[PDB]
C-alpha cells in the first residue's frame, strides 16, 4: 500500500520547484525540505539517527534520549521520540524563543534550560552531565559527528534530487550546519550515480570557517543571523573532499532573498533558504553556469521564523 | 546572533 507505521517513516520525497525571478532561463531549482513531518530537513536525520541507534542496540526500550540542540534537530528528534515511544530530554540555553519552547513542550520533551551566557557550550555541558549520571540509560545522538546524519541524505535526499532531475543536475547548493546534507547528496550523486557535479557549500560571511580553512587562513568564527548554518567550526559530518566550491552570504542579503522567495515565488522559505538561493543566484548568473542545472536546498519553512527579522 | 553550535 502506502501507509507509514509511524510519522518518522513519512520523511522525504520533497518537491522540486523552478524559480522564476532567480537565475537565468530557469536554471535554478529549489528543493522544499519544509514539506517534512516536522517541517525541516532535520526530520530525515532525527529519524535515521534513531533508527540506527536501535539497529545496533544503543537505543532500546526503557532507554532515554538526551541531546543538546537549539534548532530543527531538537524538533526532529522530538517528534520521532513521540512517534516511536522514547522519553527525551533536550538541553539548550534559556535564550531560546518561547515559540519553539512551547512547540517542544507540545511534543512532550523534558526541557532543560542552561545559563544564557553559557550558550551552546553550557547546553552541551548539562546534556553531558545528565548522560554521565546514568550512562546505561541515556543516549546522545550527536548530530555533528553521527554518520547516520549524512547517510540518510545519501539514501534519500540525494537520490530524490537525481530522480526528479532525471540525472540532469549539474550543481548542488546547500548551507552547512552539520554538513550532512551536502555530504550525503554529493556522495550519492558523485559516487552512487557517478556524475561529477559541482558541490557548493554555503556559509555566513560573518563566520566563514570553511573558506578560511581551505585557504589555510586563520580560522575566525563569528555571530550571524542565518539560523541553521554557520556552526563556527568544521563538523566531522562535513566531508571536505566532495566540496568543490564554497560561497559566502551575509545575513541581511540572506533575509532579503527569503522575503523575495515569499512575495515573488510564493515559497514560504526559511532564513537559511534565502542564503542558499542568494549564493546559487550568484553562480547562476556566471556564463560558466548558464548550461548547468542548479539544485538548491531549502532547509526549513517561514512560519518557524515568525518571531524573527524575517517578518 | 547564532554562534558556536546553535542552532542546529
Amino acid at each position: 500500500m502506502a501507509i507509514y507505521a509511524d510519522n518518522s517513516y513519512s520523511i522525504g520525497n520533497t518537491p522540486l520547484v523552478r524559480l522564476k525571478h532567480f537565475g537565468h532561463n530557469g536554471n535554478v531549482v529549489v528543493k522544499i525540505e519544509g514539506r517534512n513531518p516536522s517541517y525541516s530537513v532535520k526530520c530525515r536525520i532525527g529519524a535515521n539517527m534513531v533508527w540506527q541507534a536501535e539497529k545496533d542496540g544503543t537505543l532500546t526500550k526503557g532507554k532515554e534520549i538526551v541531546d543538546a540542540t537549539s534548532g530543527n534537530t531538537g524538533i526532529a528528534l522530538a517528534y520521532v521520540a513521540a512517534a516511536r515511544g522514547y522519553k527525551i530530554t533536550l538541553t539548550m540555553p534559556e535564550t531560546m524563543s518561547l515559540e519553539r519552547k512551547r512547540l517542544l513542550c507540545g511534543l512532550g520533551v523534558n526541557l532543560v534550560l542552561t545559563e544564557g551566557a553559557k550558550g551552546m557550550k553550557g547546553a552541551i555541558a548539562k546534556a553531558e552531565e545528565i548522560v554521565a549520571s546514568d550512562p546505561s540509560r541515556y543516549v546522545m545522538l550527536k548530530q555533528f559527528e553521527n554518520p547516520a546524519n549524512p547517510q540518510i541524505h545519501r539514501e534519500t535526499t540525494g537520490p530524490e534530487i537525481w530522480k526528479d532531475t532525471d540525472g540532469k543536475v549539474d550543481v548542488v547548493v546547500a548551507g552547512v550546519g552539520t554538513g550532512g546534507s551536502i555530504t550525503g547528496i554529493s556522495r550519492a550523486i558523485k559516487l552512487d550515480f557517478g556524475k561529477q557535479i559541482t558541490s557548493v557549500a554555503v556559509e555566513p560571511v560573518e563566520s566563514p570557517v570553511i573558506s578560511q580553512t581551505l585557504a589555510g587562513e586563520e580560522v575566525k568564527p563569528g555571530p550571524h543571523k542565518i539560523q541553521g548554518i554557520g556552526a563556527g567550526f568544521i563538523p566531522k559530518n562535513l566531508d571536505l573532499s566532495i566540496i568543490d566550491r564554497v560561497e559566502t552570504v551575509d545575513s541581511d542579503t540572506a533575509l532579503a532573498t527569503a522575503r523575495r522567495l515569499m512575495a515573488e515565488e510564493g515559497i514560504l522559505a526559511g532564513i537559511s533558504s534565502g542564503a542558499a538561493v542568494a549564493a546559487a543566484d550568484r553562480l547562476a548568473k556566471l556564463p560558466e553556469f548558464a548550461d548547468k542545472l542548479i539544485v538548491v536546498i531549502l532547509p526549513s519553512a517561514s512560519e518557524r521564523y515568525l518571531s524573527t527579522a524575517l517578518f | 546572533t547564532f554562534e558556536y553550535g546553535d542552532g542546529i
